[PDB]
Protein backbone atom coordinates (compact mmCIF):
# COMPACT_ATOMS: atom_id res chain seq x y z
CA UNK A 1 0.00 0.00 0.00
CA UNK A 2 1.31 3.68 0.25
CA UNK A 3 2.93 5.08 3.07
CA UNK A 4 2.48 8.80 4.21
CA UNK A 5 6.09 10.03 4.77
CA UNK A 6 5.36 13.58 4.80
CA UNK A 7 17.61 26.74 -1.68
CA UNK A 8 19.27 28.10 -5.41
CA UNK A 9 22.49 27.89 -6.83
CA UNK A 10 24.30 29.04 -9.75
CA UNK A 11 24.93 26.93 -13.10
CA UNK A 12 27.63 27.95 -14.65
CA UNK A 13 28.24 26.52 -17.71
CA UNK A 14 26.89 22.92 -17.05
CA UNK A 15 23.98 21.40 -19.33
CA UNK A 16 25.61 20.99 -22.50
CA UNK A 17 25.28 17.69 -24.93
CA UNK A 18 25.77 16.90 -28.26
CA UNK A 19 23.18 18.50 -31.13
CA UNK A 20 23.49 15.02 -33.58
CA UNK A 21 25.79 12.03 -33.70
CA UNK A 22 27.91 13.80 -36.52
CA UNK A 23 31.62 13.54 -36.10
CA UNK A 24 33.27 16.92 -36.37
CA UNK A 25 36.72 17.45 -35.57
CA UNK A 26 38.40 21.16 -34.89
CA UNK A 27 35.69 23.48 -35.64
CA UNK A 28 33.01 26.35 -34.50
CA UNK A 29 29.19 24.93 -34.82
CA UNK A 30 26.40 26.88 -34.51
CA UNK A 31 22.92 25.46 -33.31
CA UNK A 32 19.44 26.29 -32.18
CA UNK A 33 17.99 24.23 -29.67
CA UNK A 34 16.59 23.76 -25.85
CA UNK A 35 19.37 23.97 -23.62
CA UNK A 36 19.86 25.12 -20.44
CA UNK A 37 20.75 29.35 -20.05
CA UNK A 38 24.35 30.14 -18.80
CA UNK A 39 24.44 31.27 -14.49
CA UNK A 40 20.98 30.72 -14.42
CA UNK A 41 19.04 29.74 -11.11
CA UNK A 42 19.41 26.02 -10.08
CA UNK A 43 16.87 24.45 -7.58
CA UNK A 44 18.55 22.40 -4.66
CA UNK A 45 16.28 19.76 -3.17
CA UNK A 46 17.12 18.01 0.20
CA UNK A 47 14.82 15.09 -0.12
CA UNK A 48 15.66 13.76 3.05
CA UNK A 49 17.34 15.74 6.18
CA UNK A 50 19.61 14.02 8.47
CA UNK A 51 14.44 12.07 9.18
CA UNK A 52 12.01 14.91 7.25
CA UNK A 53 10.96 13.62 4.16
CA UNK A 54 10.36 16.47 0.74
CA UNK A 55 10.37 14.88 -2.50
CA UNK A 56 7.67 17.31 -4.69
CA UNK A 57 6.05 16.70 -7.89
CA UNK A 58 7.31 19.26 -10.28
CA UNK A 59 6.61 20.43 -13.56
CA UNK A 60 8.67 19.72 -16.96
CA UNK A 61 8.39 22.36 -19.05
CA UNK A 62 10.24 22.40 -22.53
CA UNK A 63 12.87 19.51 -20.40
CA UNK A 64 14.74 18.73 -17.52
CA UNK A 65 18.47 18.85 -16.71
CA UNK A 66 19.04 17.12 -13.22
CA UNK A 67 22.10 16.66 -11.41
CA UNK A 68 23.37 14.74 -7.92
CA UNK A 69 26.49 14.35 -6.16
CA UNK A 70 25.45 10.92 -4.23
CA UNK A 71 27.65 7.77 -3.79
CA UNK A 72 24.88 5.99 -1.61
CA UNK A 73 22.66 4.88 -5.32
CA UNK A 74 19.44 6.33 -2.79
CA UNK A 75 17.99 8.26 -6.60
CA UNK A 76 16.78 5.11 -8.28
CA UNK A 77 14.48 6.38 -11.45
CA UNK A 78 11.82 8.83 -12.40
CA UNK A 79 8.08 8.97 -13.38
CA UNK A 80 6.82 10.98 -15.99
CA UNK A 81 3.27 12.06 -17.02
CA UNK A 82 0.75 14.30 -16.85
CA UNK A 83 -2.08 13.39 -14.03
CA UNK A 84 0.00 10.14 -12.51
CA UNK A 85 -2.98 8.23 -12.20
CA UNK A 86 -4.96 5.74 -14.37
CA UNK A 87 -6.84 8.22 -16.28
CA UNK A 88 -3.85 8.73 -18.29
CA UNK A 89 -0.22 6.44 -19.63
CA UNK A 90 2.99 7.86 -17.85
CA UNK A 91 6.59 6.72 -18.00
CA UNK A 92 8.62 4.73 -15.15
CA UNK A 93 12.34 4.70 -15.52
CA UNK A 94 14.29 1.86 -12.62
CA UNK A 95 17.60 1.04 -12.21
CA UNK A 96 18.93 -1.15 -9.97
CA UNK A 97 22.72 -3.38 -9.73
CA UNK A 98 22.55 -5.32 -12.87
CA UNK A 99 19.89 -3.59 -15.17
CA UNK A 100 17.58 -0.57 -16.48
CA UNK A 101 14.10 -0.97 -16.98
CA UNK A 102 11.72 1.28 -18.80
CA UNK A 103 8.04 1.46 -19.15
CA UNK A 104 4.95 2.90 -19.89
CA UNK A 105 2.34 2.02 -18.81
CA UNK A 106 -0.75 3.71 -16.94
CA UNK A 107 -0.15 3.59 -13.66
CA UNK A 108 -2.00 4.55 -10.46
CA UNK A 109 1.30 5.95 -8.42
CA UNK A 110 0.85 6.61 -4.67
CA UNK A 111 1.49 10.08 -3.02
CA UNK A 112 4.70 9.19 -2.09
CA UNK A 113 6.20 6.48 -4.32
CA UNK A 114 9.72 5.10 -3.02
CA UNK A 115 11.29 1.51 -3.70
CA UNK A 116 11.89 -0.54 -0.76
CA UNK A 117 15.10 -2.82 -0.17
CA UNK A 118 14.05 -6.27 1.94
CA UNK A 119 17.65 -7.61 3.54
CA UNK A 120 16.72 -11.23 4.29
CA UNK A 121 17.80 -12.22 8.48
CA UNK A 122 21.23 -13.70 6.98
CA UNK A 123 23.04 -11.23 5.03
CA UNK A 124 23.08 -12.97 2.10
CA UNK A 125 20.40 -11.54 -0.55
CA UNK A 126 17.95 -8.93 -0.72
CA UNK A 127 14.98 -8.23 -2.69
CA UNK A 128 13.35 -5.13 -3.82
CA UNK A 129 9.59 -4.38 -3.78
CA UNK A 130 8.32 -1.66 -6.41
CA UNK A 131 5.15 -2.48 -4.32
CA UNK A 132 5.32 1.23 -2.88
CA UNK A 133 5.48 3.00 -5.56
CA UNK A 134 2.15 2.32 -7.66
CA UNK A 135 -1.15 0.38 -6.69
CA UNK A 136 -2.12 -0.75 -10.42
CA UNK A 137 -0.49 -1.24 -13.89
CA UNK A 138 -2.96 -1.71 -16.54
CA UNK A 139 -2.87 -1.69 -20.36
CA UNK A 140 0.66 -1.37 -20.75
CA UNK A 141 2.11 -0.12 -24.02
CA UNK A 142 6.36 -0.43 -23.78
CA UNK A 143 8.61 -2.23 -22.22
CA UNK A 144 12.89 -1.69 -22.94
CA UNK A 145 15.63 -3.12 -20.46
CA UNK A 146 19.45 -2.90 -20.51
CA UNK A 147 22.46 -2.18 -18.52
CA UNK A 148 22.09 0.40 -16.11
CA UNK A 149 23.12 4.09 -16.48
CA UNK A 150 23.30 4.78 -12.57
CA UNK A 151 32.89 12.61 -5.62
CA UNK A 152 31.05 11.47 -7.85
CA UNK A 153 28.66 13.92 -10.02
CA UNK A 154 26.19 12.63 -12.55
CA UNK A 155 23.92 14.43 -14.86
CA UNK A 156 20.97 13.78 -16.96
CA UNK A 157 19.32 15.77 -19.99
CA UNK A 158 15.84 15.02 -20.58
CA UNK A 159 13.88 16.36 -23.68
CA UNK A 160 10.50 14.64 -25.28
CA UNK A 161 9.82 16.17 -28.73
CA UNK A 162 8.98 15.06 -32.31
CA UNK A 163 7.19 11.59 -30.69
CA UNK A 164 10.63 10.67 -28.96
CA UNK A 165 11.42 10.86 -25.63
CA UNK A 166 15.63 11.61 -25.73
CA UNK A 167 17.82 11.28 -22.34
CA UNK A 168 21.51 12.26 -22.24
CA UNK A 169 24.08 11.35 -19.74
CA UNK A 170 27.57 12.49 -17.78
CA UNK A 171 29.42 10.87 -15.59
CA UNK A 172 32.34 12.85 -13.55
CA UNK A 173 34.96 13.18 -10.56
CA UNK A 174 34.48 16.27 -8.68
CA UNK A 175 36.13 17.06 -4.87
CA UNK A 176 27.89 23.56 -5.39
CA UNK A 177 28.19 22.50 -8.72
CA UNK A 178 31.73 22.94 -10.30
CA UNK A 179 32.87 24.97 -13.19
CA UNK A 180 34.18 23.99 -16.39
CA UNK A 181 33.23 21.72 -19.31
CA UNK A 182 31.78 18.29 -19.36
CA UNK A 183 29.82 17.60 -22.53
CA UNK A 184 26.65 15.06 -21.86
CA UNK A 185 26.58 12.06 -24.54
CA UNK A 186 23.57 10.91 -25.92
CA UNK A 187 22.10 7.83 -24.05
CA UNK A 188 18.85 6.86 -25.45
CA UNK A 189 16.06 7.63 -27.78
CA UNK A 190 13.03 5.83 -27.04
CA UNK A 191 9.44 5.94 -30.07
CA UNK A 192 7.19 6.91 -27.36
CA UNK A 193 4.75 9.73 -28.10
CA UNK A 194 3.11 10.31 -25.25
CA UNK A 195 1.81 13.49 -22.85
CA UNK A 196 4.35 14.44 -20.18
CA UNK A 197 3.80 17.44 -18.08
CA UNK A 198 4.72 16.67 -14.80
CA UNK A 199 7.69 14.90 -13.28
CA UNK A 200 8.73 13.07 -9.93
CA UNK A 201 12.32 11.48 -8.30
CA UNK A 202 12.25 7.81 -7.08
CA UNK A 203 14.04 7.46 -3.99
CA UNK A 204 14.82 3.99 -1.98
CA UNK A 205 14.41 2.92 1.20
CA UNK A 206 15.51 0.15 3.48
CA UNK A 207 13.56 -1.99 6.14
CA UNK A 208 13.43 -1.22 9.86
CA UNK A 209 11.98 -4.51 11.35
CA UNK A 210 10.89 -3.20 14.44
CA UNK A 211 7.82 -1.33 13.60
CA UNK A 212 5.36 -2.52 10.40
CA UNK A 213 5.99 -1.12 7.49
CA UNK A 214 2.63 0.75 6.98
CA UNK A 215 4.11 4.12 8.69
CA UNK A 216 6.92 6.16 8.76
CA UNK A 217 8.87 4.15 11.73
CA UNK A 218 8.90 0.69 9.60
CA UNK A 219 11.76 2.59 6.53
CA UNK A 220 14.90 4.72 7.20
CA UNK A 221 17.46 5.83 4.79
CA UNK A 222 20.27 8.54 4.70
CA UNK A 223 20.12 11.93 3.51
CA UNK A 224 19.63 12.47 -0.44
CA UNK A 225 19.76 15.98 -2.23
CA UNK A 226 19.67 16.86 -5.70
CA UNK A 227 19.26 19.76 -8.14
CA UNK A 228 16.56 20.60 -10.94
CA UNK A 229 16.90 22.58 -13.66
CA UNK A 230 14.70 23.83 -16.92
CA UNK A 231 15.33 24.08 -20.63
CA UNK A 232 14.78 27.44 -23.00
CA UNK A 233 14.65 27.36 -26.91
CA UNK A 234 18.68 28.83 -27.66
CA UNK A 235 21.05 29.66 -29.98
CA UNK A 236 24.27 28.37 -28.97
CA UNK A 237 27.90 27.97 -30.64
CA UNK A 238 29.79 24.80 -29.77
CA UNK A 239 33.53 24.15 -29.98
CA UNK A 240 34.83 20.63 -31.67
CA UNK A 241 38.51 20.10 -31.04
CA UNK A 242 41.03 17.69 -33.09
CA UNK A 243 39.46 14.63 -31.50
CA UNK A 244 35.96 15.51 -31.90
CA UNK A 245 35.05 16.31 -28.86
CA UNK A 246 32.93 19.56 -27.74
CA UNK A 247 34.92 21.28 -25.02
CA UNK A 248 33.82 25.10 -25.23
CA UNK A 249 30.27 26.93 -25.63
CA UNK A 250 28.82 30.32 -25.79
CA UNK A 251 25.42 31.50 -25.06
CA UNK A 252 24.37 33.55 -27.70
CA UNK A 253 22.47 35.83 -25.59
CA UNK A 254 23.59 35.74 -21.95
CA UNK A 255 25.43 39.50 -22.61
CA UNK A 256 26.24 41.95 -25.25
CA UNK A 257 29.56 40.25 -25.37
CA UNK A 258 28.09 36.79 -26.05
CA UNK A 259 26.06 38.38 -28.54
CA UNK A 260 29.05 40.17 -30.26
CA UNK A 261 31.10 36.74 -30.20
CA UNK A 262 28.30 34.74 -31.81
CA UNK A 263 27.81 37.49 -34.31
CA UNK A 264 31.08 37.00 -36.15
CA UNK B 1 -12.38 -7.42 -1.44
CA UNK B 2 -13.72 -10.85 -2.34
CA UNK B 3 -12.56 -14.24 -2.05
CA UNK B 4 -14.70 -17.14 -3.51
CA UNK B 5 -14.22 -21.00 -2.57
CA UNK B 6 -15.51 -23.99 -4.59
CA UNK B 7 -18.82 -26.15 -3.58
CA UNK B 8 -18.85 -28.46 -0.43
CA UNK B 9 -17.35 -32.01 -1.23
CA UNK B 10 -18.33 -35.44 0.22
CA UNK B 11 -15.11 -37.74 -0.69
CA UNK B 12 -14.68 -41.77 1.08
CA UNK B 13 -11.70 -42.32 3.06
CA UNK B 14 -8.36 -43.04 1.42
CA UNK B 15 -9.66 -40.49 -1.43
CA UNK B 16 -7.76 -36.91 -2.26
CA UNK B 17 -9.72 -33.57 -2.39
CA UNK B 18 -8.67 -30.42 -3.97
CA UNK B 19 -10.62 -27.06 -2.96
CA UNK B 20 -9.87 -24.25 -4.63
CA UNK B 21 -10.17 -20.66 -3.67
CA UNK B 22 -10.64 -17.29 -6.42
CA UNK B 23 -9.28 -14.39 -6.18
CA UNK B 24 -9.22 -10.90 -8.10
CA UNK B 25 -6.24 -9.70 -10.48
CA UNK B 26 -4.60 -7.04 -8.01
CA UNK B 27 -4.90 -9.00 -4.66
CA UNK B 28 -3.98 -12.48 -6.20
CA UNK B 29 -0.51 -10.82 -7.73
CA UNK B 30 -0.14 -9.03 -4.06
CA UNK B 31 -0.54 -11.04 -1.70
CA UNK B 32 0.08 -14.32 0.71
CA UNK B 33 -2.57 -16.59 1.46
CA UNK B 34 -2.88 -18.86 4.18
CA UNK B 35 -5.61 -21.93 4.71
CA UNK B 36 -6.89 -22.59 7.90
CA UNK B 37 -9.27 -25.67 8.91
CA UNK B 38 -11.67 -25.38 11.52
CA UNK B 39 -13.36 -29.26 13.03
CA UNK B 40 -17.04 -28.85 14.10
CA UNK B 41 -17.36 -28.41 17.46
CA UNK B 42 -13.02 -27.85 17.94
CA UNK B 43 -10.86 -24.87 17.66
CA UNK B 44 -9.55 -23.21 14.47
CA UNK B 45 -5.85 -24.98 13.08
CA UNK B 46 -3.20 -23.85 10.79
CA UNK B 47 -2.30 -25.84 7.29
CA UNK B 48 0.00 -23.67 5.34
CA UNK B 49 1.12 -20.78 3.78
CA UNK B 50 1.42 -19.96 0.15
CA UNK B 51 2.83 -16.97 -1.77
CA UNK B 52 1.53 -16.99 -5.22
CA UNK B 53 4.19 -14.43 -6.62
CA UNK B 54 7.16 -15.34 -5.36
CA UNK B 55 6.73 -19.38 -5.45
CA UNK B 56 7.50 -20.17 -2.33
CA UNK B 57 5.80 -22.16 -0.02
CA UNK B 58 5.50 -23.19 4.16
CA UNK B 59 4.19 -26.23 5.31
CA UNK B 60 2.95 -27.18 8.45
CA UNK B 61 4.56 -30.37 10.97
CA UNK B 62 1.66 -32.31 10.87
CA UNK B 63 0.70 -31.48 7.43
CA UNK B 64 4.18 -32.36 5.68
CA UNK B 65 4.18 -34.87 2.42
CA UNK B 66 0.63 -34.90 2.84
CA UNK B 67 -0.98 -31.46 2.01
CA UNK B 68 0.08 -29.47 -1.29
CA UNK B 69 -0.51 -26.03 -1.81
CA UNK B 70 0.15 -24.40 -5.58
CA UNK B 71 -1.25 -21.91 -7.72
CA UNK B 72 -2.10 -20.53 -11.35
CA UNK B 73 -1.79 -17.63 -12.65
CA UNK B 74 -4.50 -17.91 -14.92
CA UNK B 75 -8.21 -17.07 -13.90
CA UNK B 76 -6.41 -16.25 -10.13
CA UNK B 77 -6.57 -19.31 -8.49
CA UNK B 78 -5.02 -20.50 -5.22
CA UNK B 79 -5.55 -24.96 -5.07
CA UNK B 80 -5.01 -26.89 -2.10
CA UNK B 81 -4.66 -30.87 -1.98
CA UNK B 82 -5.41 -33.25 0.67
CA UNK B 83 -4.52 -37.00 0.06
CA UNK B 84 -4.63 -40.09 2.28
CA UNK B 85 -8.50 -39.00 4.01
CA UNK B 86 -9.35 -39.82 7.60
CA UNK B 87 -12.12 -40.63 9.19
CA UNK B 88 -12.22 -37.80 11.37
CA UNK B 89 -11.19 -34.61 8.70
CA UNK B 90 -14.69 -33.70 7.99
CA UNK B 91 -14.25 -30.03 8.41
CA UNK B 92 -14.65 -26.36 7.13
CA UNK B 93 -11.31 -25.34 5.21
CA UNK B 94 -11.16 -21.25 4.79
CA UNK B 95 -8.73 -19.67 2.35
CA UNK B 96 -7.63 -16.33 4.05
CA UNK B 97 -5.17 -12.92 2.87
CA UNK B 98 -2.85 -12.08 5.40
CA UNK B 99 -2.43 -8.36 5.90
CA UNK B 100 1.21 -8.50 6.89
CA UNK B 101 4.15 -7.64 4.34
CA UNK B 102 4.83 -10.88 2.20
CA UNK B 103 8.32 -9.34 1.70
CA UNK B 104 8.46 -8.82 5.41
CA UNK B 105 7.79 -13.20 5.41
CA UNK B 106 10.62 -13.51 2.60
CA UNK B 107 12.82 -12.22 4.60
CA UNK B 108 12.29 -14.10 7.91
CA UNK B 109 10.89 -11.99 9.76
CA UNK B 110 7.19 -13.50 10.71
CA UNK B 111 6.43 -10.73 13.91
CA UNK B 112 3.20 -9.64 12.39
CA UNK B 113 2.00 -12.92 10.79
CA UNK B 114 -1.68 -13.82 12.31
CA UNK B 115 -3.60 -11.14 10.57
CA UNK B 116 -6.23 -12.24 8.25
CA UNK B 117 -9.00 -9.91 7.33
CA UNK B 118 -10.25 -11.50 4.56
CA UNK B 119 -11.87 -14.75 4.71
CA UNK B 120 -13.33 -17.00 2.17
CA UNK B 121 -16.95 -18.50 2.63
CA UNK B 122 -15.48 -21.34 3.23
CA UNK B 123 -15.43 -25.09 2.23
CA UNK B 124 -17.13 -28.10 3.84
CA UNK B 125 -15.34 -31.43 3.19
CA UNK B 126 -17.11 -34.38 4.38
CA UNK B 127 -14.66 -37.06 4.78
CA UNK B 128 -16.94 -40.38 5.26
CA UNK B 129 -18.11 -44.10 4.32
CA UNK C 1 -1.20 -21.14 23.72
CA UNK C 2 -3.48 -21.97 26.66
CA UNK C 3 -6.53 -19.72 27.41
CA UNK C 4 -9.62 -20.20 29.69
CA UNK C 5 -12.25 -22.49 27.87
CA UNK C 6 -15.54 -20.00 29.28
CA UNK C 7 -16.27 -16.80 30.48
CA UNK C 8 -19.47 -14.88 31.67
CA UNK C 9 -20.82 -11.21 32.76
CA UNK C 10 -23.56 -8.96 33.07
CA UNK C 11 -23.93 -6.36 30.61
CA UNK C 12 -22.72 -3.06 30.84
CA UNK C 13 -19.93 -4.34 32.59
CA UNK C 14 -15.69 -4.81 31.32
CA UNK C 15 -15.30 -8.45 30.77
CA UNK C 16 -11.41 -9.91 30.43
CA UNK C 17 -10.01 -12.75 28.41
CA UNK C 18 -6.50 -14.23 29.03
CA UNK C 19 -3.65 -16.13 26.87
CA UNK C 20 -0.87 -17.45 28.25
CA UNK C 21 1.91 -18.84 25.66
CA UNK C 22 5.88 -19.82 26.07
CA UNK C 23 8.28 -17.33 25.29
CA UNK C 24 9.35 -18.57 21.71
CA UNK C 25 5.71 -17.23 20.01
CA UNK C 26 4.05 -14.82 22.22
CA UNK C 27 7.35 -13.25 24.31
CA UNK C 28 8.83 -12.68 20.38
CA UNK C 29 5.93 -11.78 18.29
CA UNK C 30 2.68 -10.04 17.95
CA UNK C 31 -0.39 -11.41 19.03
CA UNK C 32 -3.96 -11.04 17.07
CA UNK C 33 -7.47 -11.45 18.42
CA UNK C 34 -10.31 -12.87 16.04
CA UNK C 35 -14.29 -12.67 16.61
CA UNK C 36 -16.59 -15.89 15.41
CA UNK C 37 -20.10 -15.83 15.19
CA UNK C 38 -21.46 -19.26 15.40
CA UNK C 39 -22.57 -19.41 11.55
CA UNK C 40 -20.35 -17.03 10.09
CA UNK C 41 -16.17 -17.35 9.52
CA UNK C 42 -14.00 -15.22 12.10
CA UNK C 43 -13.79 -11.42 11.93
CA UNK C 44 -10.17 -9.74 12.99
CA UNK C 45 -10.49 -7.71 15.75
CA UNK C 46 -7.43 -6.94 17.09
CA UNK C 47 -3.88 -6.74 15.28
CA UNK C 48 -0.12 -5.81 16.14
CA UNK C 49 -0.82 -5.88 19.59
CA UNK C 50 -3.02 -2.67 19.75
CA UNK C 51 -4.68 -1.73 16.52
CA UNK C 52 -8.42 -1.86 15.68
CA UNK C 53 -9.94 -2.48 11.34
CA UNK C 54 -12.05 -0.12 10.47
CA UNK C 55 -15.78 -0.90 11.28
CA UNK C 56 -14.57 -2.25 15.15
CA UNK C 57 -15.61 -0.30 18.01
CA UNK C 58 -13.49 1.22 20.65
CA UNK C 59 -15.21 -1.31 23.31
CA UNK C 60 -12.15 -3.93 22.30
CA UNK C 61 -8.66 -3.09 23.20
CA UNK C 62 -5.89 -5.57 23.52
CA UNK C 63 -2.42 -5.42 25.80
CA UNK C 64 0.39 -7.75 26.32
CA UNK C 65 2.95 -8.07 29.50
CA UNK C 66 5.87 -10.23 29.35
CA UNK C 67 4.68 -13.60 27.66
CA UNK C 68 1.03 -13.44 28.48
CA UNK C 69 -1.59 -11.05 27.01
CA UNK C 70 -5.38 -10.00 27.23
CA UNK C 71 -8.52 -8.76 25.54
CA UNK C 72 -10.55 -6.13 27.42
CA UNK C 73 -14.32 -5.44 26.41
CA UNK C 74 -16.05 -2.26 27.73
CA UNK C 75 -19.68 -1.87 27.72
CA UNK C 76 -20.76 -5.61 27.35
CA UNK C 77 -23.61 -5.62 25.04
CA UNK C 78 -26.15 -8.57 24.37
CA UNK C 79 -24.72 -9.47 20.91
CA UNK C 80 -21.34 -10.06 22.10
CA UNK C 81 -21.78 -13.95 22.80
CA UNK C 82 -19.20 -15.77 20.16
CA UNK C 83 -15.73 -17.35 20.68
CA UNK C 84 -12.38 -15.10 20.34
CA UNK C 85 -9.22 -16.46 19.90
CA UNK C 86 -5.63 -16.07 20.36
CA UNK C 87 -3.02 -16.03 17.18
CA UNK C 88 0.26 -15.88 16.86
CA UNK C 89 3.54 -17.51 15.26
CA UNK C 90 5.19 -20.43 16.72
CA UNK C 91 9.61 -20.09 15.41
CA UNK C 92 10.21 -23.14 16.90
CA UNK C 93 7.09 -25.10 15.13
CA UNK C 94 7.79 -22.32 12.47
CA UNK C 95 3.84 -21.95 12.22
CA UNK C 96 0.25 -20.51 13.20
CA UNK C 97 -0.89 -21.48 16.43
CA UNK C 98 -4.64 -20.44 17.88
CA UNK C 99 -4.78 -20.53 22.00
CA UNK C 100 -7.96 -22.26 21.67
CA UNK C 101 -11.39 -20.62 22.30
CA UNK C 102 -13.65 -18.60 24.36
CA UNK C 103 -17.11 -18.44 25.01
CA UNK C 104 -18.63 -15.59 26.47
CA UNK C 105 -22.22 -15.92 27.72
CA UNK C 106 -23.93 -12.72 28.54
CA UNK C 107 -26.85 -13.39 31.15
CA UNK C 108 -29.39 -10.48 30.87
C1 LIG D 1 17.53 -5.96 -11.27
O1 LIG D 1 16.67 -5.64 -12.34
C2 LIG D 1 16.58 -6.68 -13.31
C3 LIG D 1 15.75 -6.21 -14.48
O2 LIG D 1 14.39 -6.22 -14.12
C4 LIG D 1 16.02 -7.95 -12.68
O3 LIG D 1 16.07 -9.05 -13.57
C5 LIG D 1 16.82 -8.34 -11.43
O4 LIG D 1 16.21 -9.38 -10.73
C6 LIG D 1 16.90 -7.14 -10.50
N1 LIG D 1 17.61 -7.47 -9.29
C7 LIG D 1 17.14 -7.23 -8.05
C8 LIG D 1 18.03 -7.67 -6.91
O5 LIG D 1 16.07 -6.68 -7.82
C1 LIG E 1 -7.84 -0.06 -20.31
O1 LIG E 1 -8.19 -1.28 -19.69
C2 LIG E 1 -9.56 -1.32 -19.37
C3 LIG E 1 -9.79 -2.50 -18.45
O2 LIG E 1 -8.63 -2.75 -17.70
C4 LIG E 1 -10.36 -1.38 -20.68
O3 LIG E 1 -11.74 -1.35 -20.44
C5 LIG E 1 -10.03 -0.16 -21.53
O4 LIG E 1 -10.62 -0.26 -22.79
C6 LIG E 1 -8.51 0.00 -21.69
N1 LIG E 1 -8.19 1.23 -22.37
C7 LIG E 1 -8.38 1.44 -23.68
C8 LIG E 1 -7.98 2.80 -24.19
O5 LIG E 1 -8.85 0.59 -24.43
C1 LIG F 1 -1.44 17.04 -23.14
O1 LIG F 1 -1.85 17.42 -21.84
C2 LIG F 1 -2.26 18.76 -21.67
C3 LIG F 1 -2.40 19.01 -20.19
O2 LIG F 1 -3.08 17.95 -19.57
C4 LIG F 1 -3.54 18.92 -22.49
O3 LIG F 1 -4.06 20.23 -22.38
C5 LIG F 1 -3.20 18.68 -23.96
O4 LIG F 1 -4.34 18.72 -24.77
C6 LIG F 1 -2.54 17.32 -24.18
N1 LIG F 1 -1.98 17.31 -25.50
C7 LIG F 1 -2.60 16.84 -26.60
C8 LIG F 1 -1.79 16.96 -27.87
O5 LIG F 1 -3.71 16.35 -26.60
Amino acid sequence: QCVNLTAYTNSFTRGVYYPDKVFRSSVLHSTQDLFLPFFSNVTWFHAIHVKRFDNPVLPFNDGVYFASTEKSNIIRGWIFGTTLDSKTQSLLIVNNATNVVIKVCEFQFCNDPFLGVYYHKNNKSWMESEFRVYSSANNCTFEYVSQPFLKNLREFVFKNIDGYFKIYSKHTPINDLPQGFSALEPLVDLPIGINITRFQTLLALHRSYLTPGDSSSGWTAGAAAYYVGYLQPRTFLLKYNENGTITDAVDCALDPLSETKCTL
Amino acid sequence: VQLVQSGAEVKKPGSSVKVSCKTSGVIFSRNAFSWVRQAPGQGLEWMGRIIPFLDVTNSAQEFQGRVTLNADKSTSTVYMELSSLRSEDTAIYYCARHNGDPYDFWSGYNTWAGGLDVWGQGTTVTVSS
Amino acid sequence: LTQPPSASGTPGQRVTISCSGSGSNIGSNAVNWYQQLPGTAPKLLIYNQNQRPSGVPDRFSGSKSGTSASLAIGGLQSEDEADYYCATWDDNLSGLVFGGGTKLTVLG
